[PDB]
RNA sequence: AGGGGAUCGAAGAUGAUCAGAUACCGUCGUAGUCUUAACCAUAAACUAUGCCGACUAGGGAUCGGGUGGUGUUUUUUUAAUGACCCACUCGGCACCUUACGAGAAAUCAAAGUCUUUGGGUUCUGGGGGGAGUAUGGUCGCAAGGCUGAAACUUAAAGGAAUUG
């Protein structure tokens, strides 16, 4: 069966880690993008790879690639990673404690908002 | 020339540490051979064993050699170690690396009169590996390193000058003698005289003192 | 170590742990040292001068390196209440 | 754990232990003073008694003995000391 | 030692008690027993919350006086403090480590990762404990955040929490990042809180 | 060497136990070893209910069932495969399957 | 051969030793 | 059956020292035990230790301070000539620098420094590094 | 502990109990039974002088194969036969 | 020895199988298998691990006992009482994890507190064979048990683990 060698799978991590804007998401266009950022011995080899790269870009789009990463998604993380609400804890009536640690807030110098369960 | 790769090597290859005691003291794990290599020439390497063992294919045989070193000063500094290669002279080469890694500190003392720097040892001392199991006793001036040539010569470059010896279980595994004797003067520094009674502060660690010089950009 | 002329030999003088008094070996890679910071005037922790406390590393394999290291702690100050001798 | 005030243990962990394994072994039982609803016998007892006490006359019963605290025979009164 | 200042302020065990870090495991341990102020019924642990705080703050002390700060290494895998381990990263220098933490990190040199930290803080002793049994081959000190049941073994300065989830391991990471920037550097006049959200260390899907 | 700290079975604290019948090839082992699976099932079987419940009288009827405690040596279990050699971590793990 | 055969093989030659001499008194 | 309870108390010592603990429980409590802690504590290898009065035969509150090795017994107490005193520490002490071998004599127990001054012997004790 | 009494005064046990137990040492059972006096051909004596009855060619023992060259002696003093062996190159024609 | 003698079943007999098949499988079946009154004294009679004492670590079950719980559940009304629940605690059958420690390793909470070698104490072993033989004594109706050599012979025999 067509399982791609390790040979290829490392060359598409490969590109992909460094020119991922320069890459597309169509075959054609990266099988040429190959051939100027990177030296390699066959065409076919070329190809095989250019495609699981492709493979790749096409995946990457629909969520991120369980091992890769780069420049622009790195930022891409960051943003939406940095969200942050209306507070909560905050507090939307009192504290809800039990017993005993209303005991613990007494015994420690604290009034704090009442509540017994 | 020598990168160092770990923060212990940087700090090293700047002359800004000058004794391998500044190390023990804080009992940094050493890992570059060269910080020994800077820290201590003048360190000689002997030779003990290269005796080959045997294994398998997936069907019959397999040739190897076993080389085991000693490394030592003669003042307090030894090593041990033991390699195996596919070679003869490699496991011997990197037998050494991995001996001077093993570099511990030697407490040699006085037998009883305190005149002219020490002799034999602080303590009786002993170690095992395995079965195998050796017993360093201080002895009188004159009386020399008593012992199977093997670990004598491990005590030759240890820097003891006298000292009593007692083994037992299979003396013969030279490889096993030798690691339990290497254990045995090592444990020196491990014995709480009262001499050592004494409250100390606990100095700062040249990884913090020297800490902009040691990390990377 | 003094010998004939009371001059200092002996190699180095070893670190001793700090909750139990045991000398830490050159080979003992469990050993710790903690450094913990002064701090002056309100807030601003002092650079360059620690409070420090060394553990060996058989109080810490043997996982009292936290309840003796808070001993030591609430007893130069660093703690109040945690730490409690009779238990 | 590896340091601690032996000769001052805490009191709620010290009656938490056996009878024989604090810090001086006392007995963890008392006497009752005990007597019935119709009578005015002061009859004090055991805490574990093994003998099937009674008031001075009357014929009546204090407590049943068991495999330890005595069984103070229904509606009677006690304080303990 | 430590000024009136560096005490409680009732603001800081509002966050606490609401995070509910003082909810504690179940089955305790035995080396965790001073942190335990009482068990409710139906089997819960109730923390001593100052006791928390005092040793949060020790935490910090220690975060600090450590020169660089870069190299003191925080350490989480479990999903809940990942993004905490990640802001805290941010705020002070503090390299982070969140996921699968490699093992050869301390140990081997020759490895794509390897930390040579002067003090490490983790999350979960239990599911890291790969990094908190590493840091013991070379000499790290271990700031940790232990539950009542947790592996007290080859750790430090541990901070109590509930580590069971939601803002429990947020807050005392978010808090450790705020005594760490209050002492030193800058936050200074701690009487008032911070600019930054607390729910900035919480966890997402989302 | 000492291959289970459980020896053979489970004894420890007795010294001696009744022996049962293996079920299969007629050994005779301590009740307290025994490999010991149980054999309840339906009489009317599976593909036969249909048949059954069909040509009865009774409206629909409670299906009987048989019950059958089953006792096998080391030798007939480890054969028919009811046990299996397994791994030397393995062995340790008391679990039912 | 198995232990306890030999050890039926040897009660059997005490048995023909201890026979051939009483065959003296 | 307890038989030395002097056995018991050292290993107690011994066996804490080891664990990393700073203090021992020490039952039963014979005055050859004390006068040994009395020994042991004159050159400050225990700390402090306090006597418990329980209406028997006591305990014992050790505190201890590490640097302690071995606090050994030796049993049976055997008889020491003078010049065997030499013997004993030859072999049961670590060097000629220091450590102990408490004894018994007529003159009260001590350590066998202290005996070689007096100039007196009996029996061994046990011994202390 | 040890297995061994250890009281002050058990030296009768402590003393009986090994010369019990030199006997499983087989070269003092040798000693003590005389079995030097008896059963070996010499006396006990490091050497003696016999006869020659007959020359012998005692094959090897393997992996080993030659003819060792002996002889069977009859020893004057018991009158004893044993067997000797002659060594070196043809040396069994120096005995008759 | 008497009783008993269903079952299973040494010996034996048979049918198969095999080159042979005194076997394994199948069939018949003696003694035996049970009991009483006498013997016997041995088993891998095993945990292949003496007993009494002290000490060193973490966890969950479970058996017996006891204590504490304005806990649950049981009635005709919610008391006693029974079972059950939680914590504790002795004394058990064990299990789990750990590994400071021990070991040749397998592994071990003892198989640890042992060259930093001593709590008290009973027993046994001292290369493999010859051999549990010979001999003597003793007990036994007997089978046998207990006690138990040497001449000679021999360079290994043996353990645990590893890779084939
Ligand atoms: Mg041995
Ligand atoms: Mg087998
Ligand atoms: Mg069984
Ligand atoms: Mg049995
Ligand atoms: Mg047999
Ligand atoms: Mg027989
Ligand atoms: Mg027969
Ligand atoms: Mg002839
Ligand atoms: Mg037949
Ligand atoms: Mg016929
Ligand atoms: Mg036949
Ligand atoms: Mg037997
Ligand atoms: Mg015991
Ligand atoms: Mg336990
Ligand atoms: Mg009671
Ligand atoms: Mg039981
Ligand atoms: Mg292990
Ligand atoms: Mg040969
Ligand atoms: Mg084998
Ligand atoms: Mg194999
Ligand atoms: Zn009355
Ligand atoms: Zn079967």
């Amino acid at each position: 069966g067509r399982v791609r060698t390790k040979t290829v799978k490392r060359a598409s991590k490969a590109l992909i880690e460094r020119y991922y804007p320069k890459l597309t998401l169509d075959f054609q266009t990266n099988k040429r993008l190959c051939d100027e950022i990177a030296t390699i011995q066959s065409k076919r080899l070329r190809n095989k790879i250019a495609g699981y790269t492709t493979h790749l870009m096409k995946r990457i789009q629909k969520g991120p690639v369980r091992g890769i990463s780069f420049k622009l998604q790195e930022e891409e993380r960051e943003r939406k990673d940095q969200y942050v609400p209306e507070v909560s804890a905050r507090s939307n009536g009192v504290l809800n404690v039990d017993n005993q640690t209303s005991d613990l807030v007494k015994s420690l110098g604290l009034k704090l908002p009442l509540s017994v369960i | 020339g020598w990168v160092p790769v770990t923060k212990l090597g940087r700090l090293v290859k700047a002359g800004k540490i000058t004794t391998i005691e500044e190390i023990f003291l804080h009992s940094l794990p050493v890992k570059e051979f060269q910080i020994i290599d800077t820290l201590l020439p003048g360190l000689q390497d002997e030779v003990m064993n290269i005796k080959p063992v045997q294994k398998q294919t997936r069907a019959g045989q397999r040739t190897r050699f076993k080389a085991v070193v000693v490394v030592g000063d003669s003042n307090g500094h030894v090593g041990l170690g033991i390699k195996t290669a596919k070679e003869v002279a490699g496991a011997i080469r990197a037998g050494i690396i991995i001996a001077k890694l093993s570099v511990i500190p030697i407490r040699r003392g006085y037998w009883g009169t305190n005149l002219g720097q020490p002799h034999s040892l602080a303590t009786k001392t002993t170690g095992k590996c395995g079965s195998v199991t050796v017993r360093l006793i201080p002895a009188p001036r004159g009386s020399g390193i008593v012992a199977s040539p093997a670990v004598k010569k491990l005590l030759q470059l240890a820097g003891v000058e006298d000292v009593y010896t007692q083994s037992n279980g299979k003396t013969r595994t030279l490889e096993n003698t030798l690691k339990a004797a290497f254990v045995a003067i090592g444990n020196t520094y491990g014995f709480l005289t009262p001499n050592l009674w004494a409250e100390q502060p606990l100095p700062v660690s040249p990884l913090d003192i020297y800490s902009d010089e040691a990390s990377a950009q | 170590m003094e010998n004939d002329k009371g001059q200092l030999v002996e190699l180095y003088v070893p670190r001793k742990c700090s909750a139990t008094n045991r000398i830490i070996k050159a080979d003992d890679h469990a050993s710790v040292q903690i450094n913990v910071a002064k701090v002056d005037e309100e807030g601003r922790a002092i650079p360059g001068e620690y409070v420090t406390y060394a553990l060996s590393g058989y109080v810490r394999s043997r996982g009292e390196s936290d309840d003796s290291l808070n001993r030591l702690a609430q007893n130069d100050g660093l703690l109040k209440n945690v730490w409690s001798y009779s238990r | 754990v590896l340091v601690q005030d032996l000769l001052h243990p805490t009191a709620a962990s010290e009656a938490r232990k056996h009878k024989l394994k604090t810090l001086v072994q006392g007995p963890r039982s008392y006497f009752l003073d005990v007597k019935c609803p119709g009578c005015l016998n002061i009859t004090t007892v055991f805490s574990h008694a093994q003998t099937a006490v009674t008031c001075e006359s009357c014929s009546t019963i204090l407590c049943t003995p068991t495999g330890g605290k005595a069984k103070l025979s229904e509606g009677t009164s006690f304080r303990r000391k | 030692s430590l000024p009136a200042t560096f005490d409680l302020t009732p603001e800081d065990a509002q966050l606490l008690l609401a995070a509910n870090t003082h909810l504690g495991a179940r089955n305790v341990q035995v080396h965790q027993e001073p942190y335990v102020f009482n068990a409710r019924p139906d089997g819960v642990h109730v923390i001593n919350v100052g006791k928390t705080w005092e040793k949060l703050v020790l935490a910090a002390r220690i975060i600090a006086a450590i020169p660089n700060p870069e190299d003191v290494v925080a350490i989480s895998s479990r999903t809940f403090g990942q993004r905490a381990v990640l802001k805290f990263a941010a705020h002070t220098g503090a390299t982070p480590i969140a996921g699968r933490f490699t093992p050869g990190s301390f140990t081997n040199y020759i490895t794509r990762s390897f930390k040579e930290p002067r003090l490490v803080i983790v999350t979960d002793p239990r599911s890291d404990a790969q990094a908190i049994k590493e840091a013991s081959y070379v000499n790290i000190p271990v700031i940790a955040l232990t539950d009542l049941d947790s592996p007290s073994e080859f750790v430090d300065v541990a901070i109590p929490c509930n580590n069971r989830g939601k803002h429990s391991i947020g807050l005392i990471w978010y808090l450790l990042a705020r005594e760490v920037l209050r002492l030193r550097g800058a936050l200074v006049d701690r009487t008032q809180p911070w600019s930054i959200m607390p729910d900035l260390y919480f966890y997402r899907d989302p | 060497p000492k291959k289970r700290a459980s020896n053979g079975r489970n004894k420890k604290g007795r010294g001696h136990v009744k022996p049962v019948r293996c079920v299969n090839c007629s050994k005779s082992i301590p009740k307290d070893k025994a490999i010991k699976r149980m054999a309840i099932r339906n009489i009317v079987e599976a593909a036969a209910v249909r048949d059954l419940s069909e040509a009865s009288v009774y409206p629909e009827y409670a299906l009987p069932k048989t019950y059958n405690k089953l006792h096998y040596c080391v030798s007939c279990a480890i054969h028919a495969r009811i046990v299996r050699v397994r791994s030397r971590e393995d062995r340790k793990n008391r679990a039912p399957p | 051969m198995r232990a306890k055969w030999r050890k039926k093989r040897t009660r059997r030659l005490k048995r023909k030793r201890r026979k051939v001499r009483a065959r003296s008194k | 059956t307890r038989s030395s309870v002097l056995a018991d108390a050292l290993n107690a010592i011994n066996n804490a020292e080891k664990t990393g603990k700073r203090q021992v429980l020490i039952r039963p409590s014979s005055k050859v035990i004390i006068k040994f802690l009395q020994v042991m504590q004159k050159h400050g290898y225990i700390g402090e230790f306090e006597y418990i009065d329980d209406h028997r035969s006591g305990k014992i509150v050790v505190q201890l301070n590490g640097r302690l090795n071995k606090c050994g017994v030796i049993s049976p107490r055997f008889n020491v000539k003078i010049g065997d005193i030499e013997k004993w520490t030859a072999n049961l002490l670590p060097a000629r620098q220091f450590g102990y071998v408490i004894l018994t004599t007529s003159a009260g127990i001590m350590d066998h420094e202290e005996a070689r001054r007096k100039h007196v012997s009996g029996k061994i004790l046990g011994f202390v590094y | 502990g040890k297995g061994k009494p250890r009281g002050l005064n058990s030296a009768r046990k402590l003393r009986v109990h090994r010369r019990n137990n030199r006997w499983a040492e087989n070269n003092y059972k040798k000693r003590l039974l005389g079995t030097a006096f008896k059963s070996s051909p010499f006396g006990g004596s490091s050497h003696a002088k016999g006869i020659v009855l007959e020359k012998l060619g005692i094959e090897s023992k393997q992996p080993n194969s030659a003819i060792r060259k002996c002889v069977r002696v009859q020893l004057i003093k018991n009158g004893k036969k044993v067997t000797a062996f002659v060594p070196n190159d043809g040396c069994l024609n120096f005995v008759d």
